[PDB]
């Protein structure tokens, strides 16, 4: 055990499984991240065509200006003024708190952070997809095939110095002719390289490597190239909402190489790439129930063919039948690559190994989960439900062990609405989750290889870091004419006083005795919520929904002494290697 | 049967207690290990099944062998029509042929390995 | 002089210069290395006579099994047991640190690895000589002429999936009646082409051009196949040591046309081809102290003469009298071959400048020296001495500057016995040296453009590999029979806490004050080290010695990221060039 309290204002023993969360992530990075992967799939600039203003305008997102909204920030003077700003433009960053908002044209559905090798320092960026309409509402039924546009923004560097004034750059977008996009994972590592990179005219130093889950049922893999390489080699002059058309490095469909006979699988609804180097094998979960992969680097004749265009088409290497209604959420074991869990509509959480297929290592039978996360140091995987099974005021966040330890699963945060989307930061041990009532929370979890009933209480351990309020002022513009949007932001500085402060009380507030809201859009609703991968910017947290709107915030109260060392630490180490 | 009743019991003690999240988990996940436990629900239905020819049994039928998801390999008879009976288990004589010769097949193949490793 | 610490526990200033030779060496062997070279000398299948067991009798190696060896490893359980192994094979790769051990039959005085170009993935050989009796020994004086056999040893490609369970395999040999072989060398590039190379049976495809110095007084050149394409060959149910009598592709040796007087040169002693392309030129030394060059493509009626079979017999272009005395080592400049260097037991190291051989460029009085090593990017050269004049206590290891930058000689590494041997990883930018003491060190040099006189602790920048002890059970058969070969490996993992860690503490313990012992065989001392020049396993290092057995060894903590993303790189761009 460990006691007092640390200069953050948590107790010890609550801060303690964070701090010790820093050294077992660094470690495995070591151990099971590279610096490079997939040197074959270098992004070739004579495959990124520049479509024209008038060639781009299908693809773009419908709305041209955001709603009208104002933010609040937790003991500053009330601003009162309120923001509104264009289609692929952002707010500049608040001068002492770095929060910023940026809009993207429509209800985002999918988000990720660009992952970079700790101590690069690079600049940072996010992937997203913000449906065109919004009012659009797709059945899962259905293949869509629709036009739509993935979206890459730039966040700069997020070191201290730049955060002050720091905006969000629109980079590029690829217009893509598949559909709506369901899921956003990049390659976790070994796919990032420097953007001083010597590399012949054609060819452009990788940023990334990302994969799409689309609508359409199919897997687009795109590597991606750094910005300035492109707009170097794009002309001057050009538009500078720079949407390409772009063809993939390859493209993911279940089939074989003769059958034509259309898959039962529907939509693609997830994604996991395997979690350890080299990243060889790609999962996606499926609405007919499957869990399909396919094997990237892939030589063989039965899984591999290049089409007239030179893109590859790869069919899956297996394929298994997970569950009894769509697969709504995968996530993928990092400390050991054979296990995978994975959710469904059907409401069960199965563990699985990917050895042995046939009967999963555990199925629990919960609340209707909406998101996974599985933090690598602890057994158990945390789960984010949909409301519409749990008894009043009994839904929220879970922690679920895999079933060993054999822990009651943790109640980590009661919740009225669903929680739409979750991450877990393996540097903070901690997770982040987005509910349609609007609201972004943070929870710590405790020390998961003891037992949870002994927590005295879990309050303690999560606060606010957002809560959107609709005020006046169901159609989108039935709604955005008659209401803006009350972002109201915590003081992330510290943890001082927590329960006391004004926005743990709003929250009390909200768990049990607030009511869901219905006979509207739910343009309060959060959808997507990421804490950063990265070393560099480790306490940064991304989240957007059906605003459009996309907010960046910084935890500076997890941000602390340890981390910032471990980050100077490899930074350092990096300059010494690359250069 | 891997090892000494007491021997095993401190192996599996010490990897679910290794604050190495690598060797916890693949302990704690690999149902091989764990095949009963707390909350782990159990894995005593049927992996595999394979008739043997026709001739095999006490009468002129033939046999059923019988793989367990928790390892257990058997052979089934019907010897009267209503109730099958357990002929033999494999699984037990198996490893009872391995602890008998140290789990090492040929007699000095490699030393006897630490089964703390 | 960049601060903080790598993550394999060294100082980042101690390893920046091993993560600069990786640029440095790739950057090379771009411009100066080449893919095919001397096309007309390849394999015929009538070339190679397989020989019969009664045949081979005569020339192998003539003790049968090892002596009795144990090794522990750095943490691990002490294993206990006694391992004995057949002449020709090979104990099992340990599973977590992949050290190889087989045995020759005899006293190790040969080595060297086949080179392979870079990204080829290749199957991995070397090629080595150990003497037909453990306790015969030869002057120098005198032509030996006698029976022995080249042996040619498969690693396996030393991929991380390859190496749990890799053995070494004997594929085959060559039986020689040209005495014993004192210095082996392959053509450095361009002698190697993919097994798969489709060619007309009476060829095979090409392995590598292997120089043979032999104690007969002359050169022997030899083309190697691929084993597959001699087995193809080969009767399914020949003996399994694959014995052949070989022709040369050409004896290379000093003389004129019609000059029937025997020259004086005696024994050749050591070897080097020309490190850049075409690789031309071939220099041996000779007891008698000439350096003597053969122009290996020569058409000229005054150089060349084709024998009744059809081999080749190669007099010299060049010769002059480098040495007073037997010139025991060559080194010939990378970065520019106008220069070589050499080492004689007049104890002086002698730089030439091949254009004006009338006076080197510069003569440093030294201790008499076994072998040097020239790293590419250093302008000066590291000795190996034997002891025999050295002053007690300052014996051992030294780089000496060619002479610009004029810095004193550097003590890499103290050594009470004799350095036997000594290989420069070029790709590293570290030394490994063998000792009478039975031990094998690793050094890593400073970024020697930078005065060395900074570096005011060297001690830091060693590390044992292993240390071989004679633990008891002036002849071998009295030696085996009462001793056995204890071999302690270091853990190579990392250099965490290495000052602290017993193995340096051994080490500490041994230079300086241990006592050499001379009422023995010396079976333990080890006789040739080779760090691979291949960038596939570039990390690999292989010696033996007296005991006859040969190790091999992964120094996993100098492998790098950069080794990893130069290795994929490197891959790519070789499958996109052979295919």
């Amino acid at each position: 055990h460990c006691r007092g309290m640390a200069p953050n204002g948590l107790p010890n023993h609550i801060m303690a499984p964070v701090w010790k969360c820093l050294h077992l992530t660094k470690d495995f990075r070591e151990q099971k991240h590279s610096y490079w992967e997939f040197a074959e799939w270098i992004p070739l600039a004579w495959k990124w065509h520049l479509l024209s203003e008038l060639e781009a305008a299908p693809y773009l997102p419908q709305e041209e200006k955001s709603p009208l909204f104002s933010v609040q920030r937790e003991g500053l003077p009330e601003d009162g003024t309120l923001y509104r700003i264009n289609r692929f433009s952002s707010i500049t960053a608040h001068p002492e708190r770095w929060d910023v908002s940026f809009f993207t044209g429509g209800p985002l559905w999918a988000l990720d952070w660009c992952p970079v090798p700790e101590g690069a320092g690079a600049s940072q960026y996010v992937a997203l997809f913000s449906s065109p309409d919004m009012n659009e509402t797709h059945p899962l039924s259905q293949l869509h095939s629709g036009p739509g546009l993935l979206q890459l923004w730039g966040l700069g560097t997020l070191q201290q110095e730049s955060c002050p004034g720091n905006r969000a750059h629109f980079v590029y977008g690829i217009a893509c002719d598949n559909g709506c996009i369901w899921d956003l994972k990049f390659c976790p590592s070994g796919a990032w390289e420097l953007p001083g990179t010597p590399r012949k005219a054609p060819l452009l130093p990788r940023l990334g490597l990302l994969a799409l889950a689309c609508s359409d049922g199919k897997v687009l893999l795109f590597s991606l190239p750094h910005p300035e390489a492109l707009l170097a080699q794009q002309p001057p002059d050009a538009v500078k909402p720079a949407i390409y058309k772009v063809q993939c490095v390859a493209t993911l469909q279940v089939g074989s190489m003769q059958a034509t006979d259309p898959s039962e699988c529907g939509q693609c609804l997830s994604l996991a790439w395997m979690p350890t180097r080299p990243h060889q094998h790609l999962a996606a979960g499926y609405y007919n129930g499957m869990v399909v992969f396919w094997n990237l680097p892939t030589n063989s004749p039965l899984q591999r063919i290049r089409l007239s265009d030179g893109s590859l088409k790869l069919y899956p290497f297996q394929c298994f039948l997970a569950h009894d209604q769509a697969v709504r959420t995968l996530q993928w074991c990092k400390a050991n690559s054979h296990f995978l869990v994975s959710a469904g509509s059907d409401r069960k959480i199965k563990f699985w190994d990917l050895r042995r297929p046939y009967e999963p290592i555990n199925s629990i039978k919960r609340f209707l989960s909406t998101e996974l996360a599985w933090l690598l140091p602890y057994n158990g995987v945390t789960v984010a439900q949909d409301n519409c099974y749990a008894s009043y005021g009994l839904c929220g966040i879970h922690y679920i062990d895999a079933g060993y330890l054999g822990f009651k699963a943790y109640f980590t945060a009661p919740r009225k609405g669903t929680v739409w989307s979750l991450s877990g930061s393996d540097w903070l041990g901690t997770i982040a989750a987005g509910d349609i009532s609007g609201e972004l929370i943070a929870a710590i979890l405790p020390d998961m290889a003891l037992n949870p009933i002994n927590v005295k209480r879990p309050v303690e351990r999560r606060f606010p870091i957002y809560k959107a309020d609709l005020i006046p002022y169901r159609t989108y513009t039935e709604t955005v004419n008659h209401h803006y949007l009350l972002f109201q932001d915590t003081d992330l500085g510290s943890f001082h006083d927590l329960l006391r402060r004004e926005p743990m009380l709003r929250m009390q507030e909200g768990e049990g005795h607030s009511q869901l809201c219905l006979d509207r859009l739910q343009l309060e609703a959060i959808h997507k919520v990421r804490f950063s991968p990265n070393l560099d910017s480790y306490g940064w947290l991304v989240s957007g929904g059906q605003s459009g709107l996309v907010r960046i915030h910084f935890v500076r109260g997890l941000a602390s002494p340890l981390g910032h060392r471990m980050q100077l630490e490899s930074r350092a180490h990096f300059n010494a290697m690359f250069q | 049967k891997v090892g000494s009743k007491t021997e095993v019991a401190e192996c599996k003690e010490k990897f679910a207690a290794s604050k190495d999240p690598t060797v916890s988990q693949t302990f704690m996940l690999d149902r091989v290990f764990n095949p009963e436990g707390k909350a782990l629900p159990p894995m005593r239905g049927f992996k595999y099944t394979s008739w043997s020819p026709m001739g095999c049994d006490a009468n002129g039928r033939c046999l059923l062998a019988a793989l367990t998801m928790d390892n257990r390999l058997t052979i089934q008879a019907n010897l009267n029509r209503l109730q099958w009976v357990q002929l033999v288990d494999l699984t037990e004589i198996y490893g009872e042929r391995l602890y008998e010769t140290s789990y090492r097949l040929s007699k000095n193949e490699a030393p006897e390995g630490n089964l703390g490793d």
